[PDB]
RNA sequence: CUGAGUUCAGACCGGAGUAAUCCAGGUCGGUUUCUAUCUACUUUCAAAUUCCUCCCUGUACGAAAGGACAAGAGAAAUAAGGCCUACUUCACAAAGCGCCUUCCCCCGUAAAUGAUAUCAUCUCAACUUAGUAUUAUACCCACACCCACCCAAGAACAGGGUU
RNA sequence: GCUACCUAAGAACAGCUAAAAGAGCACACCCGUCUAUGUAGCAAAAUAGUGGGAAGAUUUAUAGGUAGAGGCGACAAACCUA
């Protein structure tokens, strides 16, 4: 679960996530009706002094059983059109993002690594 | 909400609880015999059996004696729980104990009882005896028994 | 003078009453096996618009539910014990839009009732029961007295409304109650924590009927609607009926047919008055499952 | 005899026959995919179904650290650092997508839960996942593990220290003082362990379980 | 919060002479058969518990004066002997108490 | 229940005043207690809304750019009512962060036939359809002893079980 | 006999750091920052926690002095038997 002010671990490629900055980036807002925010829901972010916008891919919170969870809660990056902004995923992405009402396709293409 | 709530909040608190049951547990291996509240009684009763089933679980044991050791705050009474109460019930899988509820207490009005274990050397209760076989309802019935077995 | 049963039996009575009244209930139960060996009410073709009778099942729990597209559903289990037509009432003897049946549920002991109800019982020829719901019915599902019904009643695929006692939490307050948000913890906040706010308005010197305020929750009747049967077992009467249902466990829960309008006319394929075991076509067997449900035994699932 | 921990039920008001269904159930299950005897400390490798996919099969290995749960419903979780990202995913013994549960390494490990493992360095927590199994010989007893694992720094997930935990296999020498370690004391509850209203005797229950599983056999 | 008014006597009588404040008559009072005394059935008569009792403080006070001190519970079985009684063979083995008066008719 | 202001007992700044002191100016600090007598009320219940995605369909429409409505399907969020198989707080149980269920319409107008006013005219003309009208159905419903004990019932009382 | 100030002759201040002090941490002791409790209270000003000081312009026992048009005051119109 992904709230408003939740520091949160870019895992992309993008020079954005990846260059050194002195506080964490920062959830702003969950496109959600319920400010709480799932894998596959889209995210705002304050990251290096600029509002961008992102996707949630796993999270600390336990889900469903055979879903997995991650340690740390895991994003990346993507323009207002909706195309990444990094390159590649290095960080395992759970593929429950196929059958889920979006624009996945993209974010799964990038990654390389799925559990 | 106290849904398969099975203990009871006694003392000062849960530690307190226990030593308040302890107390009264050692007093019945000392005396055999203990008047107390009632819902103090009915608390410390399951704790009686369960004393007397690790009693007879041995001497030499020492999980059974470590249990011992803290359940009986006189020291002397562990010798006689291992070698007196427990071979008094080796034959019997259970129901070491028997509770009967008593007047109310004098002072406060508590509801009291006393509680024994059985087979004490001291003077019986007077306890409640179901009604003699020979009374007028039971003749009837035993007519009725007397006829349903000679039908068979 | 207060009396009970055994106040005046003596030690060896009390050990030949309680067998001699077990027997006897054990055999009334048994002789109510055959209906249609005794002398049965006529049996009609299911029509639209027809109501049949319900049952009165026991909340034995829960268990997970696989489906073959993957998802799991929670199932709660109801068995049926001792349910048997007590009593039908015309709807004119009624004073009602519908005909009647009192089914009742879940034997118990003869000396724990009322003269009355013995009286009742005793005319019937049927050990005592716990609960007697009644289920408003058609002319043409009317079914005689003393006829047991049984899990197969229901058949997977229907659905199903389930009718209990909530468990009772005793008095609550309004948070418990009535999801009342509450007061902050700090920022002074003296006494107020879980207190309700203002119970009413100025101008009005009263409060309203029926405002939300501290009181007894629970141990209420409440309905579950449109609840999914996926699974019967025929040995020992189960309906596995989907999601929860009111009430504790080991309870008593009416079920009857889902009054909901997708599923009004859906009572085709279900056997009309009721299930009766000893007209033996087609011998059911131990377990009936829906299509979708992923049966034990069955070999493992894989999504193509 | 190892009675796997699911057919054992928590202690309540529920029917027995309940628990008969249910484990009628659990046996058919069994008779269909062999589930393994497994602890908590042994290395595990689970083979699924995964219906996001068209009908693709994932292998998951690692370290079970939470048997929990019982009847149809009973569950474990596995965990294992994968690429620097520790992951721990929650398999239900009996959701019939499990194609095979494989156990690479048998062991027990000091402590019934290894939920500490996610305060602990990574190292502990970082499994091969194409390790070869070991094989344990027929006759012998489950070995255990006698490890101690080193930890992060003091703010942790739960307070393990406290001896509510009952924490054996954490080196709490290395990572915490002696005035913190008399702080956790304070939370002792000595008389908790000579509370014999509070056992719970699965010695019967054991026994009837066992005839039924025979009786299935 | 303070009363507005006095509550009158009417009032006042209607809440204290309420069946719900009133006391309950009892219908558990039976006679205890071995002594006539009225015990409340489900309880222990109090006459003959309070005989009992008086011969049970009797015995112990005995005990006490046989142990000598405190921490000298025995290791063996008790029996209480009264006065023309001699050990039997399950009583030899046994701790003897011996006691100034004559066997209870009740106790046995 | 609680900020601020009126608003002050202490203090300073700017201005006024011989001063004491003042400001209709600014800033810092600063105590309202209540055990409910009466009225009223304390599970009316059994009817839920909305968004988004897909189909239609990339259709009709339009020169293109762009881009529908009905009907249907799937996913959610909230609300109301429940529940504990799992997960999580925990552990004979209570909970949410978890799971389950959720049913009718609204009336403004759009039209036929047809007089006053032999055409026409939807009619505070008689009238005819959309129009649905009073919704309805669901739930509840038998009553020992009121020793005692137990309880998933409960402040007490009451209720359920004791074969 | 409270309190403000003074006079006479007294008493108290653990431990740790310190070139060594109206120094620091910190007991006892003195005070009363902030919160909660209490509000016919334990109490006509208290309790619990948290605080400020704690070798000194320190704290404190005893006896004496200053008296209302007045005393006394590190001025708060403070205190001078609620
Ligand atoms: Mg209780
Ligand atoms: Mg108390
Ligand atoms: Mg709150
Ligand atoms: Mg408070
Ligand atoms: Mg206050
Ligand atoms: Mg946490
Ligand atoms: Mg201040
Ligand atoms: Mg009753
Ligand atoms: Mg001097
Ligand atoms: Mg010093
Ligand atoms: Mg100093
Ligand atoms: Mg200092
Ligand atoms: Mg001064
Ligand atoms: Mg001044
Ligand atoms: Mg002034
Ligand atoms: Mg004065
Ligand atoms: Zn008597």
């Amino acid at each position: 679960a992904i709230q408003k002010m939740t520091r949160v671990r870019v895992v992309d490629n993008s020079a954005l996530g990846n260059s050194p900055y002195h506080r964490a980036p920062r959830c702003i807002h969950v496109y959600k009706k319920n400010g709480v925010g799932k894998v596959g829901d889209q995210i705002l972010l304050a990251i290096k002094g600029q509002k961008k916008k992102a996707l949630i891919v796993g999270h600390c919170m336990p889900g469903p059983r055979m879903t997995p969870r991650f340690d740390s809660n895991n994003v990346v990056l993507i323009e207002d059109n909706g195309n990444p902004v990094g390159t590649r995923i290095k960080t395992p992405i759970p593929t429950s993002l196929r059958k889920r009402e979006g624009e996945y396709s993209k974010v799964l293409a990038i990654a390389q690594n799925f559990v | 909400i106290s849904h398969g709530r099975v203990f009871r909040r006694m003392g000062l608190g849960p530690e307190s609880r226990i030593h308040l049951l302890r107390n009264l547990l050692t007093g019945l291996v000392r005396h055999e015999r203990i008047e107390a509240p009632w819902a103090r009684v009915d608390e410390m009763r399951g704790y009686a059996e369960k004393l007397i089933d690790y009693g007879k679980l041995g001497d030499t044991n020492e999980r059974a004696m470590r249990m011992a050791d803290f359940w009986l705050t006189e020291k002397d009474l562990i010798p006689k729980l291992f070698q007196v109460l427990a071979p008094r019930y080796k034959d019997q899988t259970g129901g070491y104990t028997r509770m009967l509820q008593i007047p109310n207490r004098s002072l406060d009005r508590a509801k009291m009882a006393v509680i024994e274990y059985k087979g004490n050397c001291l003077p019986p209760l007077p306890l409640p005896r179901r009604d003699s076989h020979l009374t007028l309802l039971n003749q009837l019935l035993q007519g009725l028994r007397q006829d349903l077995r000679q039908s068979q | 003078s207060g009396t009970w049963w055994d106040e005046h039996l003596s030690e060896e009575n009390v050990p030949f009453i309680k067998q001699l009244v077990s027997d006897e209930d054990k055999a009334q139960l048994a002789s109510k096996l055959c209906p249609l060996k005794d002398e049965p009410w006529p049996i009609h073709p299911w029509e639209p618009g027809s109501f049949r009778v319900g049952l009165i099942a026991l909340k034995l729990g829960m268990m997970p539910l696989w489906t073959k597209d993957g998802q799991k559903h929670v199932v709660t289990l109801l068995q049926v014990q001792d349910c048997h037509v007590l009593k039908y009432t015309s709807k004119e003897n009624c004073n009602g839009k519908m005909a009647t049946l009192s089914v009742g549920g879940k034997t118990v002991s003869r000396f724990r009732k009322a003269t009355s109800i013995l009286e009742f019982y005793r005319e019937l020829g049927l050990p005592p029961k716990q609960t007697v719901k009644i289920f408003n019915i058609t002319d043409n599902a009317a079914i005689k007295p003393g006829t047991p019904l049984y899990a197969a009643h229901f058949r997977p695929g229907q659905y199903v409304d389930v009718t209990a006692k909530t468990i009772g939490k005793g008095f609550q307050g309004v948070m418990k109650r009535w999801g009342f948000k509450g007061q902050p913890a700090t920022h002074g906040q003296t006494k107020t924590h879980r207190r309700p706010g203002a119970v009413a308005t100025g101008d009005i010197g009263r409060v309203w009927p029926g405002t939300k305020m501290p009181g007894k929750m629970g141990n209420i009747y409440r309905t579950e609607y449109g609840l999914k049967v996926w699974r019967i077992n025929t040995k020992h009467n189960i309906i596995y009926v989907n999601g929860s249902v009111p009430g504790h466990k080991n309870c008593l829960v009416k079920v009857k047919d889902s009054k909901l309008p997708a599923y009004k006319d859906l009572g085709k394929n279900l056997p009309f008055p009721t299930y009766f075991p000893d007209g033996d076509e087609e011998e059911l067997p131990e377990d009936l499952y829906d299509e979708n449900v992923c049966q034990p035994g069955a070999p493992s699932i894989t999504f193509a | 005899r190892f009675l796997s921990p699911e057919f054992i039920p928590r202690r309540g008001r529920t029917d027995p026959l309940k628990f008969q269904i249910e484990r009628k159930d659990m046996l058919e299950r069994r008779k269909v995919l062999h589930i393994p005897e497994f602890y908590v400390g042994s290395i595990l490798r689970v083979t699924t179904a995964d219906p996001y996919a068209s009908g693709k099969i994932s292998q998951f290995l690692g370290i079970c650290i939470q048997r929990s749960g019982r009847g149809l419903g009973a569950t474990f979780i596995l965990r294992n650092v994968i690429e620097g990202q520790g992951v721990e995913i929650c398999f239900e013994l009996y959701n019939p997508r499990v194609q095979e549960i494989q156990v690479v390494k048998l062991e027990k490990r000091l402590d019934d839960s290894l939920l500490y493992l996610r305060d602990a360095l990574p190292e502990y927590s970082t499994f091969d996942v194409n390790m070869k199994p070991v094989v344990q010989e027929p006759n012998q007893k489950v070995p255990v593990n006698e490890l101690k694992v080193k930890m992060k720094p003091k703010p942790w997930s739960k307070r393990w220290e406290r001896p509510n935990f009952n924490i054996k296999g954490i080196r709490f020498d290395l990572c915490l003082t002696e005035q913190q370690m008399k702080e956790a004391q304070k939370w002792n509850q000595p008389w908790l362990e000579f509370d014999m209203m509070r056992e719970y005797d699965t010695s019967k229950i054991e026994a009837a379980i066992w005839k039924e599983i025979e009786a299935s056999k | 919060a303070a009363p507005k008014n006095r509550r009158t006597i009417e009032v006042n009588r209607c809440r204290r002479r309420n069946p719900q404040k009133l006391i309950k008559v009892k219908n558990n009072i039976d006679v205890c058969p071995e002594c006539g005394h009225l015990k409340q059935k489900h309880v222990l008569c109090a006459y003959c518990y309070e005989k009992v009792c008086k011969e049970t403080a009797e015995i112990r006070r005995q005990i006490g004066k046989q142990e000598g001190g405190p921490f000298k519970a025995p290791t063996i079985e008790t029996v209480v002997l009264y006065t023309g009684e001699t050990p039997s063979e399950q009583d030899q083995g046994k701790r003897i108490i011996e006691r100034d008066r004559k066997r209870p008719s009740w106790f046995t």
